[PDB]
RNA sequence: UUACGGCGGCCACAGCGGCAGGGAAACGCCCGGUCCCAUUCCGAACCCGGAAGCUAAGCCUGCCAGCGCCGAUGAUACUGCCCCUCCGGGUGGAAAAGUAGGACACCGCCGAACA
RNA sequence: UGCCUCCUAAAAUGUAACGGAGGCGCCCAAAGGUUCCCUCAACCUGGACGGCAAUCAGGUGGCGAGUGUAAAUGCACAAGGGAGCUUGACUGCGAGACUUACAAGUCAAGCAGGGACGAAAGUCGGGAUUAGUGAUCCGGCACCCCCGAGUGGAAGGGGUGUCGCUCAACGGAUAAAAGGUACCCCGGGGAUAACAGGCUGAUCUUCCCCAAGAGUCCAUAUCGACGGGAUGGUUUGGCACCUCGAUGUCGGCUCGUCGCAUCCUGGGGCUGGAGCAGGUCCCAAGGGUUGGGCUGUUCGCCCAUUAAAGCGGCACGCGAGC
RNA sequence: GUUGCGUGGUUCACCGCGGAGGUAGAGCUACUGGAUGGCCGAUGGGUUACUGACGUCAGCCAAACUCCGAAUGCCGUGGUGUAAAGCGUGGCAGUGAGACGGCGGGGGAUAAGCUCCGUACGUCGAAAGGGAAACAGCCCAGAUCGCCGGCUAAGGCCCCCAAGCGUGUGCUAAGUGGGAAAGGAUGUGCAGUCGCAAAGACAACCAGGAGGUUGGCUUAGAAGCAGCCACCCUUGAAAGAGUGCGUAAUAGCUCACUGGUCAAGUGAUUGUGCGCCGAUAAUGUAGCGGGGCUCAAGCACACCGCCGAAGCCGCGGCACAUCCACCUUGUGGUGGGUGUGGGUAGGGGAGCGUCCCUCAUUCAGCGAAGCCACCGGGUGACCGGUGGUGGA
RNA sequence: GGGUGGUGAUGGCGUGCCUUUUGAAGAAUGAGCCUGCGAGUCAGGGACAUGUCGCAAGGUUAACCCGUGUGGGGUAGCCGCAGCGAAAGCGAGUCUGAAUAGGGCGACCCACACGCGCAUACGCGCGUGUGAAUAGUGGCGUGUUCUGGACCCGAA
């Protein structure tokens, strides 16, 4: 599950502004 | 698995509602609301309907208003 | 009196109401500017664009 | 102009209820059913014919918030659009409930006396 | 599987799912039209049989009743209840609308004819409304006399009205129709399943929080219910994202490699640890971790041992290695 | 979608005005249901400790509840604005597998990079450039061409890496920053609220801290102390048949409660900013992209610059649409404006190259075609020149 | 020193082409390379729409005939010329209908000019004309379409 939550919590960087797909 | 689609049925939608709005330029003949039973009731130069539809007996403009509790349509000439 | 628009944000992801409003006050472009009387059309469509453009009380 | 009579607007801020007062014309109850008409029985009602009696009631007036009804302002909920990681924030709207209160309606068309 | 009603549906309309609920494939000759009249249910009080609830009387009661039938919207001004007379449950039409891909579907003032009811005003082209239905074709019947294959007829055709489809898979491939294929073939698809990967983590797994209790007493030596929160991604699944112009499927063998949630060996804390042994928790992955019987087996049980006979990952590691 | 022919502002945006609503929310003695606790009380039940209808007092809940009820959205209308709106009718389409993200919902386990809808929502699809390490769908921004010019966006500025080891005020000690829950916690900074005290506060210390009321009983003893239980008064600074250890008890070490003894805060408690633990899977650090960073290069607030794109501006070239003025004012040219020029399916328009024929013309054994090389040219398909080879 | 042409230490940026997909650098498909070949064509007085040209209330021929030809004849036919109606039929009307009701379908055909029966000179109607797109009709071009193998390749 490591490999989804990480990826999910990329959104939060200023550059994403907390939004990303998938 | 559970055969549970007992409840998946409908009939079309009638396309009920208002029609033309209050302050609205309509002719004779044309329906301004067409509706199930009276929610709205027919007013002055306003005729009701087989199936209550409140089309216009004279062309003008629509209004709405109440008439003793009851909320009617009309046409001002 | 006399306000004076500036596009300052990309219409790119803006709504209908955005676009057609900024097209409604003439504005085409980053950085472009127009000269429109303050009245009541004005400002709700300034209103409208806020977030896409500065405005200032220029003669 | 009246504690009067007459028909609508409106449908509770108007209703309902309580307490008083009112009978000139009028509205009424009222007295009868030979006389049109009527009761899924009943002259109760409807209808007709009268004026012995009466404001007891309807009706009208006035007063009561009692049961109801209307109801802000403000605040909040919610929310369009923005800004922003949520929490949030800006901005434009803004309830329901509750509270202050309002409220025992208001307006329109002919006759009697007066005048 | 068509139709009707509601909710989903995000206060116009519309809006999907094998989403949540129900109805319909009629009925009524009055339950239609019209004229007139009326107001219900429930509650309270009194009353032979009669009682909680039959009929009666009086109050109170504005809709909590009723509506032919689902639901919604309506209807007490009644569309609800009753009575009289009737057939408009019309013919010829129809401005203008709604709805709609089309086909369909829906509303309609008003004009005329001839009527019904009404004193008149007026209302009536079925039913409070929205379901109770089926295109076209091909035929049938009645009427009209339109055409009438040389001519007169006739046959036959035509028009008008109307009839005949659980064509219900209900826009209705034929008037007429079931299965098997592991003997299978071809065209395609990772648009779609089986393996594996991926996401998820219900299930599984490993912990933890709270601590009712159990433990002679004592929640916390040990075990811990009811509840709660997570970890992992090794189970069974869910999803269907790569692969169908091929990603060989279980077990074994061979070779490994990694994690630690440690089986042994190593170090510790607490103990309901006297000692020997243990129990539990903490640290610790260096090495080690047996041979057989049964089963294809994994697993598991058993035999004999052992310090121990660990648990998992690596396409449930490994078939261009067997 | 495109395109032709018509129509002409009818489209769309904003402002105002006229309208229908039953979502969000809320409310429910306003209905239908659900439903908590009281009080009364019909019944039933064994005279009535049991039941508790209906009411009544309060507090609540609902997609299919509504006495109510927005914001938006929708319809119309009047002004204002806006070139490439709209509409009709023809020609030619493609598409009818969508994806993710935001917001509102269903299904699911308020799981899924799940699934199904809604959304004048977005992006991708069909969108390059910049940011996000990489990274269709997020953020910025829509590439006509050229430039070794400038300003910016998002995001950034210690080195990788352009621009700040920027400034001021604080916070963090956890490499937190640079993942995580219930919950655990005398971490720390800040904002509050009470108790005591120079009539001497908390910490530390000597003295002292008991008698009848040691009732019920388990019993060897219950005597507070194996357990439940009297449920109160009095020499006294204060002082219980007693706070925690402990024995079968008798006992024994002490705490509640003050005096003296020593000299300044000391305890509780609330919200908060930033931290700690919980923390835990398998090739290799592997959860800042790396180096490194607290002497911040982390965080918060305030401020100042700068970097940063194919965005914008500057200068130059091209093209399309449209408008205005001159020239046979529409076959249309010229000049100047204005706007526009990412693009898959697809539509429309205009061209390049090869071959053959016809007409005209012109090259060719002093060397055609074809091929090769080099030098040039055009906005593209491509073209020309020169030379070599070659032979019609 | 400068400019050609060759090479390219070194720095940055940078995920083949095609097909097909929501999405491929993809570990989806196809392609070893080169040269040559290999896919919307043709027919028809077909159909629709358009561009263009001829003639125009007309237009045009088919077979065929005669010519060394692509030329000249050839009116049969076709389309246009009036519609409405099931049809008889009627006709700028017609059908339904009882209707001097309403509806359906159909006619009111164009721009510029003159000429009249005349409005002071400016106009309703009706006629010449001029459109040598009028209005049709015929040819030719293009897009689409029909029947043919119909863009090409491929089964069992
Ligand atoms: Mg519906
Ligand atoms: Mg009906
Ligand atoms: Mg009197
Ligand atoms: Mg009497
Ligand atoms: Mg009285
Ligand atoms: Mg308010
Ligand atoms: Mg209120
Ligand atoms: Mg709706
Ligand atoms: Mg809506
Ligand atoms: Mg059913
Ligand atoms: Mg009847
Ligand atoms: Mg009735
Ligand atoms: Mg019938
Ligand atoms: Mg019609
Ligand atoms: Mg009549
Ligand atoms: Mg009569
Ligand atoms: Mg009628
Ligand atoms: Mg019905
Ligand atoms: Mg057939
Ligand atoms: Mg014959
Ligand atoms: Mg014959
Ligand atoms: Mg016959
Ligand atoms: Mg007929
Ligand atoms: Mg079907
Ligand atoms: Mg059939
Ligand atoms: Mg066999
Ligand atoms: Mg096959
Ligand atoms: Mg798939
Ligand atoms: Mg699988
Ligand atoms: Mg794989
Ligand atoms: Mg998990
Ligand atoms: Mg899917
Ligand atoms: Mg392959
Ligand atoms: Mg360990
Ligand atoms: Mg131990
Ligand atoms: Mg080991
Ligand atoms: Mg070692
Ligand atoms: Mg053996
Ligand atoms: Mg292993
Ligand atoms: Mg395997
Ligand atoms: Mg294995
Ligand atoms: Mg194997
Ligand atoms: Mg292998
Ligand atoms: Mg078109
Ligand atoms: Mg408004
Ligand atoms: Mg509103
Ligand atoms: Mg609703
Ligand atoms: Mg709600
Ligand atoms: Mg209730
Ligand atoms: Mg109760
Ligand atoms: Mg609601
Ligand atoms: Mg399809
Ligand atoms: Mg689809
Ligand atoms: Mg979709
Ligand atoms: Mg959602
Ligand atoms: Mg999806
Ligand atoms: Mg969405
Ligand atoms: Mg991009
Ligand atoms: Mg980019
Ligand atoms: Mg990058
Ligand atoms: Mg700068
Ligand atoms: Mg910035
Ligand atoms: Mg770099
Ligand atoms: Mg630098
Ligand atoms: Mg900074
Ligand atoms: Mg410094
Ligand atoms: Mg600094
Ligand atoms: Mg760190
Ligand atoms: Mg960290
Ligand atoms: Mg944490
Ligand atoms: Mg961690
Ligand atoms: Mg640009
Ligand atoms: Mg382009
Ligand atoms: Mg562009
Ligand atoms: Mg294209
Ligand atoms: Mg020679
Ligand atoms: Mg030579
Ligand atoms: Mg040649
Ligand atoms: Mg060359
Ligand atoms: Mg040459
Ligand atoms: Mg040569
Ligand atoms: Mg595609
Ligand atoms: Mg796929
Ligand atoms: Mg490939
Ligand atoms: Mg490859
Ligand atoms: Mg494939
Ligand atoms: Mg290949
Ligand atoms: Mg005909
Ligand atoms: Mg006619
Ligand atoms: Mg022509
Ligand atoms: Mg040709
Ligand atoms: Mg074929």
């Amino acid at each position: 599950a490591k490999r989804g939550r990480k990826k999910r919590d990329r959104k939060y960087s200023k550059a994403n502004h907390g939004k990303r797909p998938n | 698995g559970a055969s549970s689609s007992r409840n998946g049925r409908d009939s079309a939608a009638q396309r009920l509602g208002v029609k033309r709005y209050g302050g609205q330029v309509v002719k004779a003949g044309e329906i301004l609301v067409r509706q199930r039973g009276t929610k709205f009731h027919p007013g002055v130069n306003v005729g009701r309907g087989g199936d209550d539809t409140l089309f216009a007996k004279t062309a003008g403009a629509v209004e709405f208003g109440i008439k003793r509790g009851r909320k009617t349509v009309s046409i001002v000439g | 009196s006399q306000l004076k628009i500036t596009q300052v944000r990309s219409t790119i992801g803006a709504r209908w109401k955005q676009r057609e409003s900024l097209r409604t006050l003439g504005l085409r472009r980053i950085r472009h500017s127009v000269i429109r009387e303050d009245n009541a059309a004005t400002r709700g469509l300034i209103a409208v664009v806020r977030h896409l453009v500065e405005v200032e009380p220029a003669q």
